[PDB]
């Protein structure tokens, strides 16, 4: 077992743009691979031997780097190239590969579109209760969203899920779902959801009661 | 041309036994080294096993050799992966991929081909169906729906809005694990002239539970 650091985890990059990524393993090793995964998609071998292209790779990918630091480099960052990248040694067995680097396409910044919705009538059959949140297409990808009970805010009992970026626009959709049980949501009257993003200085706020419809 | 399909992914419980299948085709496969490579489920690649030109040598890491076999049929085309005393770890993605050549004058050590994988999961967890529930507003020219997928196990979970004629606004989020339970959501985005005008319909199927589900957004 040989650790390959691929540094940093996660990283954007704008079309025309550099992008450089290392590999530093805890061991020398004397060559190094690179591989190109894209979600709905299998790995692609991208580099072997440090520096030799594999069959059909656009020039602008370039492998440098000796002993115990390899770098991977991309002239200039394209759409197409939107995917995480592996490092692999090949000097002692097991042949292992490092964490990976995730790079994402830089766009402009892009405000999300908030919506909330009330448990359902079949899930209270069940003495269950979920509020779901949606916010779809925003960017950058990091946002905070909270949950709030008749004023009081709370943290346990959610669960976010985001989305990968998206080939068309290139935004990021989350989801938040906080269960609750039917008892304790027939306990309270409001129920909000604020979200705020990089676009969004203050939090936008959504919330519906049970004492209407 | 060439093509690599693997098959036998599946759920089995803690200290059960499967075994795995690769298509090869478009390539002498009797002139390539072959092995397995899995995904874990924090997108990490782990070499499992590797195997030479015939039935010869074969290799196992540590954290694998003892109980996972690599066999290959060169007359038939096919790579085997036997998987036994399967623990938690092993649960992920495995591919197949092709190695070097028998005679290359050096070896890379490299995997140039990979495979679309198997997914393999192994847990005691019983197999739950999921429960849809829809997602509806309670009371913009732009309207968002939603169904709920919570509570099923294991994978994989798909979802389809109108029988797939809603491609455009639609998300389906990554499914979450907790309490040996998976729940997924996926949103839509319609005209508020089309809901509720018209009838948007959630499809939902979950091969492992083998059970379909179709519901509407009736409004309210
Ligand atoms: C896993 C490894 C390093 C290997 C395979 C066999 I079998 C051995 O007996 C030994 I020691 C080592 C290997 C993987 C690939 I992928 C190859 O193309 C080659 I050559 C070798």
């Amino acid at each position: 077992d040989i650790v390959l650091n691929q540094s940093p985890a996660i990283m954007s990059a704008s079309p025309g743009e550099k992008v450089t990524m290392t590999c530093n393993s805890s061991s020398s090793v004397s060559y190094m691979h690179w591989y190109q995964h894209k979600p709905g998609s299998s790995p692609r071998l991208l580099i072997y031997d440090t520096s030799n292209l594999a069959s059909g790779v656009p020039a602008r990918f370039s492998g440098s780097g000796s002993g115990t630091s390899y770098s991977l480099t991309i002239s200039r960052m394209e759409a197409e190239d939107a995917a995480t990248y592996y490092c692999q040694q090949r000097s002692s067995y097991p042949l292992t590969f490092g964490a990976g680097t995730k790079l994402e396409i830089t766009r402009a910044d892009a405000a999300p579109t908030v919506s909330i919705f009330p448990p359902s009538s079949e899930q209270l059959t069940s003495g269950g209760a979920s509020v779901v949140c949606f916010l779809n297409n925003f960017y950058p990808k990091d946002i905070n969203v909270k949950w709030k009970i008749d004023g009081s805010e709370r943290q346990n009992g959610v669960l976010n899920s985001w989305t990968d970026q998206d080939s068309k626009d290139s935004t990021y959709s989350m989801s938040s779902t906080l269960t609750l049980t039917k008892d304790e949501y027939e306990r309270h009257n409001s129920y909000t959801c604020e979200a705020t993003h990089k676009t969004s200085t203050s939090p936008i706020v959504k919330s519906f009661n049970r004492n209407e419809c | 041309e060439v093509k690599l399909e693997e098959s036998g992914g599946g759920l089995v419980k803690l200290g059960g036994s499967l075994k795995l299948s690769c298509a090869a085709s478009g390539f002498t496969f009797s002139s390539y080294y072959m092995s397995w490579v899995r995904q874990t489920p924090e997108k990490r690649l782990e070499l499992v096993a590797a195997i030479n030109s015939n039935g010869g040598s074969t290799y196992y890491p540590d954290t694998v050799k003892g109980r996972f076999t690599i066999s290959r049929d060169n007359a038939k085309n096919t790579l085997y992966l036997q998987m036994s005393s399967l623990k938690s770890e092993d649960t992920a993605l495995y591919y197949c991929a092709r190695g070097d050549y028998y005679g290359s004058s050096l070896y890379y050590y490299a995997m140039d081909y990979w495979g679309q994988g198997t997914s393999v999961t192994v847990s005691s967890a019983k197999t739950t169906p999921p429960s849809v529930y829809p997602l509806a507003p309670g009371s913009n020219s732009m309207v968002t729906l939603g169904c709920l997928v919570k509570g099923y196990f294991p994978e994989p979970v798909t979802v389809t809005w109108n029988s797939g004629s809603l491609s455009s606004g639609v998300h389906t989020f990554p499914a979450v694990l907790q309490s040996d339970l998976y729940t997924l959501s996926s949103s839509v985005t319609v005209p508020s002239s089309t809901w509720p005008s018209e009838t948007v319909t959630c499809n939902v199927a979950h091969p492992a539970s083998s059970t379909k589900v179709d519901k509407k957004i009736v409004p309210r």
